[PDB]
């Protein structure tokens, strides 16, 4: 299960994390998460143990040895996390909580409290790394993003759009633009300053996407710095181009016909090391492989009764 | 069309379509209801956007204005049509603009056609009436038909001009001939189409009066009083009153009757229109258009002057207001003291009520452009001081003066606090705060004096003073004084907050006090015997010393009432806790605690009086059979725990316990065995009870003969809850049973209050003639609090809580009760711990899958027929709206489908549990609201297709402005029990000084008076500020994160 080429989870209202082979759509694991739904999934950068983000609880999963039970539980905090990331050298923990606190934990540390806190007024929506590891960006529902810096523990917090809830907020891996989306369905995309050696990493208003009618509930930028991929309520998925900005691809569950349901919402998603293709999580209870560039549909695994509200893709060598 | 109304909108639930639409807005005209039609162009408006007319829209909305944009608008783009041209002809006839219309008309005589020509030359007519060309008018006269009412009716009118008598009389008799059938027909239509001829018969009587105006000089003086009680009379809209008046106009010029166009005018302007209004001003001033703009106003008609100018106010520019202001003062001093004669007082007195209405304006807008410094302070005072010199009797001009001195005191203590933010700044401060302070209480006392009937702000302003400074020499020298002056029946209203401050250390206050509380007590003693009782019991012991003391006093008169008084009291306090109750709640409690809490102290605090309750003795028969069953284990116990407490050992504890925990199981099986009681066994001595003189909890007031006690009913109904209440009920002397709702553990003091502020604004929105217009008003039940856990309530006769009658059709039509629910928990178990995305999207899982058309649905069957249906129905959407506003301001939280119930007949709603006030509710711990009122979708839906934008919203602007309006009253009464001593607690259960927090209410408060509540910069109007409210009560985001048992799906 950790020792396969592709590790794709998911996970959601039916007491289960399921590991998938990507290449298949056979299941190959299935893990029971009892007691509460999953509101993160995430998959350390060493690929050694598999973390969710539930109710009052984080819990950690073994990836490389097959079949267990968690090996790492952490309690103490109250209501939600609902974000989670991860630091390169695997051993600290970020976390955003309906606490209003953005945590950071110690992973080799026996401890069962938190190494580091970040309390703001409003319940934080997203947690997400800057890839120079040096600062925590923090979107929370007040419509603030708070930009944490882990060394000088100055805090700075930019509101573009006021009174929304912003909900996910993310950074691509060339540290050159960083993306958020928010309740009202537009995406902001501003530009990063150099300044990262001496702690400055200013950010410069770039473009504003009236993305979505509906919420829009996570934004996640694909490894070529080539892709902006933004997943909503609206029952679509779409990604746009780092270039113009401009439409691309358009993923779209919608039933095809006015009067069925609201089938449910494209919760999250997550590129491919290569960006040829994109993965989905969707709450008709399908986790869905589709092609970048084409938009067909590559692949579809159903694991569950209940919905899914997760995704964790990972290519690492 | 009661009944077409609801096929019509149910087809119209299948789909929204412009047929219907249209088919919608004129069974709304000729159902006569005027708002739910605007209703019906919203929705039709935020969707459609097909119009096909959005003309006959507004015309038949009674909107001219936007009417004639959109006429432009669609004329221009088009051709020439003949019928776009009648009807954008129409807006102008309505608008008043003949200028345009005889142009209009002459500009195409080609294109109408005989169909056109007929319908044209009628309002031609009326075009050229107002020109004062009578050949237009006569020309345009012969075409319009001499068998319609309007034509003979013209026919006369240029007969009057043309001083032809006997024609002009027979074309008026016969006038009234051909429209007589007519109004025949009415026969729904009441104060309605009556209404609409009732302009007809106007103007022909009117025609009798000119007949007679110009034929002899006699009658002027009464033509002018009956013109002017029935322009009091029947009020119109600005619009119709133009042709009202213009025919008035047909012999008189506008300078004879110059108050009619003036106050005429005053509904022009308070309507709306300032440039009418302002065309009106020139005509009747004699000049002054605005030309020159540097000269000072014509002081040729003071009236008209005066009117012109506070005209100018309600425009643009305020300072040319002001100062023109000033020297149309000074000049009218001028114009007084020298220029008068010993011959007319009359105009020397009239003239002085006017520099009163001068002086008085001065001040208040002195006070609009400045805002409250050092220099305004004595300006405003001298201005209305003088105010108050030139007329004695006004209570304007008073209460603003008294107003205006406590609003100076409290910019001094404001400031002085600012100062101690960051010892002969108190001395300063005392001689100013004093200097401002005493005429404050003489002017609202001598204010108070005139108004007979309102005293209320005033009243809580002279007891806020009274209480905050009172104990100084001045201060009481005043409040005495004004206490001699005044009548004694003004404190009734005070009363609930004269008894609260009793126990007041301060002794010149406690003093005055007493006196007042015992003047009162010599007259109408049935208002003080109540609260006075409850204060009688009172753990606090100088409260019930001092009351005791006024009990003596009470004696030596009313001693049998007082006696009788607190026994009945005394019994309900009894049968409202039974002792097994008592005990169970004590021994839950003291168990709680030191098992739980690890606390002995606390477990014997609330043991031991329970104990002397056991000590007292059985009086009664129900006490006295469970001293029989548990007394013997009880007095064990207890000597058990005097065995802990002389020998330390735990075990002669847990030896009580166990006894104690045999009695409390052995109580828990007897909990829910009682949904009734009897008197003979409960309370021997009020089964006794018979042609008391006491009056009826409640029932009292000052006008109308006593209603007392003659007897209660033998069998109390005991409602199963959690606080167990029971139905008690009494017979008085005037025949009519009376029911009372007994209540332990629960504090009526909140309610109480917050029952006189509902008394207030019920006063507030009978001041109001728009609201008394639509019967906007708050049902509202008398209140009458025993103990700090006991109490009575009035019951409210025909009423249902919603989640009974939703549990009604929900077993009815075989739903599962709480079947969304269900279904929410079977896709997302967890549902109280998700995300806010994943709560909304469950809820809307559950709404989409589920139609909210259960409460009008059965209120449609709930009705005996269709226009009951209706009025019902509406009826529901005015109270609603009513409480849905007063309620956002008072902050009233957490109502569940049972917090409220429904009148069925009336239809009527009302809302209980006032325990929770004002932002405590979104501020609590576990489960915040988010939400002002529940706007959920079967409320929503209950209403008339999509009647959010109907009487709803347009109501909700409404009470909004009344408030607005009101605004300084509601704050005082808010502020009054913010602050009240005993009842403070409410604000420290955030938890789970107190100054502070409670100043930070009233802050907020005058915030959402003020528009301040939303953005803090911003301030909004009444309807913005309505839709940024509605679009909070509605967002899913705030519905979804609610509390499950409150029932947000509902
Ligand atoms: C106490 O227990 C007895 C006293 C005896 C003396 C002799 C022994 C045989 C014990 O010492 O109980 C005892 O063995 C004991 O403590 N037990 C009982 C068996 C389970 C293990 C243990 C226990 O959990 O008790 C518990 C232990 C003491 C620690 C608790 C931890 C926190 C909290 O739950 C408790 O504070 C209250 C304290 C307490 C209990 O479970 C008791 C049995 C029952 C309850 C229903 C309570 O939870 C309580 O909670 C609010 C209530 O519901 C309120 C009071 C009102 C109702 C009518 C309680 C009625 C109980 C009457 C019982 C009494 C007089």
């Amino acid at each position: 299960v950790g020792s396969d080429p592709v590790i794709l989870a998911t996970a959601g209202y039916d007491h289960t994390v399921r590991f998938w082979q990507a290449h298949s759509g056979i299941c190959t694991r299935t893990v029971q998460h009892q007691d509460s739904q999953v509101n993160a999934l995430e998959v350390t950068p060493d690929r050694s143990m598999i973390a969710a983000a539930g109710y009052q609880h984080i819990r950690m999963y073994d990836l490389n040895s097959n079949n267990p039970n968690p090996i790492i539980s952490y309690d103490g905090v109250n209501k939600n996390i609902a974000s989670v990331g991860f630091h390169e050298d695997g051993r600290w923990m970020y976390t955003g909580g309906e606490d209003c606190t953005a945590r950071i934990w110690d992973l080799r540390s026996r401890n069962l409290q938190c190494q580091r806190i970040f309390q703001v007024n409003a319940p934080i929506n997203c947690v997400c790394l800057h890839p120079n590891q040096a600062e925590l960006i923090v979107g929370d529902q007040s419509g603030a993003i708070h930009i944490w810096d882990l060394k000088t523990d100055h805090n700075e917090q930019l509101i573009p759009e006021p009174e929304v809830s912003i909900t996910s907020a993310h950074i691509d891996p060339d540290a050159s633009y960083m993306a958020a989306v928010n309740s009202t369905g537009n995406c902001y995309v501003w530009n990063l300053t150099g300044g990262i050696g001496d702690e400055v990493t200013q950010l410069i208003p770039k473009t504003k996407i009236p993305a979505h009618t509906r919420y829009a509930l996570q934004c996640r930028f694909s490894p070529d710095s080539t892709l902006l991929a933004t997943c909503s309520a609206d029952q679509t998925c779409k990604i746009w181009r780092t270039s113009n900005f401009s439409l691309m691809t358009e993923l779209s569950i919608k039933s095809g016909n006015p009067g069925e349901s609201s089938r449910g919402w494209m919760w999250g998603c997550a590129f491919s090391g290569d960006s040829q293709y994109i993965v989905t999580a969707s709450s008709d209870n399908l986790a869905r492989l589709w092609c970048v560039e084409t938009g067909e549909i590559k692949r579809e695994y159903g694991g569950h009764q209940k919905a899914v509200v997760c995704l964790a893709f990972n290519d690492s060598v | 069309y009661a009944k077409a109304l609801h096929y019509k909108e149910l087809e119209f639930q299948k789909g929204p379509t412009p047929a219907i639409l249209e088919s919608l807005i004129s069974i709304n005209n000729k159902l006569q209801q005027p708002e739910a039609a605007a209703g019906v162009l919203e929705y039709a408006m935020k969707h459609f956007g097909e119009l096909e007319i959005q003309a006959t829209w507004y015309e038949k909305l009674h909107e001219w204005e936007d009417a004639l944009v959109a006429y432009d608008k669609k004329m221009d783009t088009n051709k020439d049509d003949p019928e776009l041209m009648l009807g954008r002809m129409r807006c102008l006839e309505a608008l008043g603009e003949w200028g345009q219309l005889h142009q209009q008309c002459c500009e195409k005589w080609t294109l109408v056609n005989d169909e056109t020509q007929a319908k044209m030359a009628r309002m031609a007519a009326a075009a050229a009436w107002g020109l004062g060309q009578w050949d237009s008018m006569e020309e345009y006269t012969c075409m319009i038909p001499r068998d319609t009412h309007d034509g003979a009716f013209y026919r006369a009118v240029l007969a009057l001009h043309q001083d032809l008598f006997s024609l002009a009389q027979q074309c008026i008799d016969k006038a009234r001939d051909l429209l007589d059938a007519e109004l025949t027909a009415m026969a729904g239509e009441s104060y309605s189409r009556a209404y609409g001829a009732m302009v007809s018969c106007h103007m022909l009587s009117e025609l009798e009066e000119v007949i007679q105006y110009k034929l002899v000089p006699e009658r002027r003086e009464i033509i002018r009083q009956i013109w002017w009680e029935r322009l009091q009379g029947c009020q119109r809209i600005v619009e119709d009153w133009q042709k009202i008046l213009m025919v008035r106009s047909l012999v008189v010029s506008p300078h004879e009757d110059m108050r009619t166009w003036l106050k005429y005018a005053s509904l022009c302007g308070k309507s709306g229109r300032l440039a009418l209004a302002h065309k009106t001003l020139v005509l009747l001033l004699g000049v002054d258009p605005s030309r020159q703009l540097d000269h000072p106003l014509p002081t040729v008609h003071p009236q008209v002057t005066y009117a012109y100018m506070k005209n100018m106010w309600k425009s643009a520019r305020k300072i040319d207001a002001f100062q023109h202001m000033q020297h149309f003062v000074q000049t009218m001093q001028q114009q007084a003291q020298h220029a008068i004669a010993t011959e007319d007082q009359q105009h020397k007195q009239e003239l002085h009520k006017l520099m009163a209405r001068c002086f008085l304006k001065l001040g208040e807008w002195q006070l609009n452009l400045q805002g409250i410094n050092e220099s305004t302070i004595p300006k405003v005072l001298q201005y209305y001081s003088a105010a108050t010199e030139h007329d004695r009797s006004w209570y304007k001009a008073w209460h603003a003066w008294a107003v205006m001195n406590f609003e100076a005191v409290l910019h001094y203590k404001h400031q002085n606090q600012a100062r101690d933010e960051k010892k002969k700044v108190t001395e300063d401060l005392s001689k100013t705060l004093l200097m401002y302070t005493v005429p404050a209480v003489q002017g609202f006392f001598r204010s108070i004096s005139l108004s007979r009937g309102n005293n209320l702000q005033d009243t809580l302003r002279v007891l806020t003073l009274w209480f905050d400074y009172g104990h100084w020499p001045d201060v009481n020298e005043a409040l005495v004084e004004g206490v001699k002056a005044i009548q004694i029946d003004t404190w009734l209203q005070v009363i609930p907050q004269l008894i609260a401050r009793i126990d007041t250390p301060r002794p010149l206050v406690g003093r005055l006090i007493h006196q007042l509380l015992t003047d009162i007590g010599r007259y109408h003693p049935q208002a003080l015997i109540y609260p006075l009782t409850v204060a009688s019991k009172s753990t606090t012991t100088a409260r019930h010393n001092a009351a005791n003391k006024i009990l003596k006093n009470m004696c030596e008169h009313s001693n049998t009432l007082v006696q009788q008084a607190m026994m009945v009291s005394e019994e309900l306090i009894r049968v409202a806790i039974l002792w097994h109750e008592m005990w169970h709640e004590g021994l839950e409690e003291a168990s709680r605690l030191y098992f739980g809490e690890r606390n002995v102290k606390g477990m014997f605090e609330v043991l031991e009086p329970l104990h002397a309750m056991m000590e007292r003795g059985p009086q009664t028969l129900k006490e006295t059979s469970f001293n029989q069953a548990y007394g013997r284990d009880l007095m064990e116990a207890q000597e058990w725990c005097r065995k802990y407490m002389k020998s330390g050992n735990v075990k002669d504890l847990t030896q009580a316990w166990d006894l104690y925990y045999h009695v409390f199981r052995r109580i828990s099986k007897q909990l829910p065995q009682l949904t009734s009681l009897e008197l003979q066994y409960v309370s021997p001595k009020l089964l006794m009870c018979r042609d008391l003189e006491l009056a009826v909890p409640g029932t009292y007031d000052p006008n109308q003969p006593i209603i007392r006690i003659q007897s209660i009913a033998p069998s109390l109904q005991v409602i199963t809850s959690k606080q167990r209440p029971r139905k008690l009920t009494l017979m008085g002397s005037n025949g009519h049973e009376f029911v009372f709702l007994l209540k332990g553990h629960e504090d009526l003091r909140q309610d109480e209050r917050v029952m006189q502020l509902f008394g207030l604004v019920n006063t507030l929105l009978a001041n109001d003639p728009t609201s008394l217009r639509k019967n906007l008003s708050i049902q509202r039940y008398a209140v009458i609090p025993l103990s700090t856990n006991s109490g009575l309530i009035g019951w409210v006769p025909h009423c249902d809580t919603l989640h009974a009658l939703i549990r009604d059709y929900r077993e009815k039509k075989k739903i599962l009760l709480n079947i969304e629910h269900r279904i929410m928990l079977r896709m997302a178990p967890d549902y109280d711990h998700l995300t806010l995305m994943q709560k909304v999207e469950v809820f809307e899982h559950a709404v989409n899958n589920t139609a909210g058309d259960d409460l009008a649905k059965l209120l449609w069957l709930k009705s005996p027929s269709s226009e009951v249906w209706f009025d019902r129905r509406t009826n529901y959407t005015r109270s609603l709206a009513v409480m849905s506003m007063v309620g956002y301001i008072l902050g009233l939280g957490d109502r569940h489908p049972s917090n409220l119930m429904l009148d069925r007949l009336s239809g009527k709603i009302l809302h209980i549990d006032f325990g929770d006030c004002f932002e405590v509710a979104m501020t609590r711990e576990k489960f915040p609201e988010k939400i002002p009122f529940r706007l959920t979708r079967m409320l929503t839906n209950a209403m008339e297709v999509t009647g959010l934008d109907g009487n709803y919203r347009i109501t909700c602007h409404t009470v909004m402005e009344v408030l607005r309006e009101h605004k300084d009253s509601v704050m005082a009464v808010l502020e009054a029990f913010v602050y009240d001593p005993l009842l403070n607690w409410r604000l420290m259960d955030t938890n789970t000084a107190l100054n502070k927090k409670a100043i930070q209410i009233i802050n907020r408060v005058r915030d959402k008076l003020t528009g301040r509540d939303f953005s803090h910069d911003d301030t909004l109007d009444v309807p913005t500020q309505v839709e940024l409210l509605i679009k909070q009560a509605t967002s899913h985001e705030n519905l979804c994160q609610c509390y499950i048992g409150w029932c947000p799906f509902w």
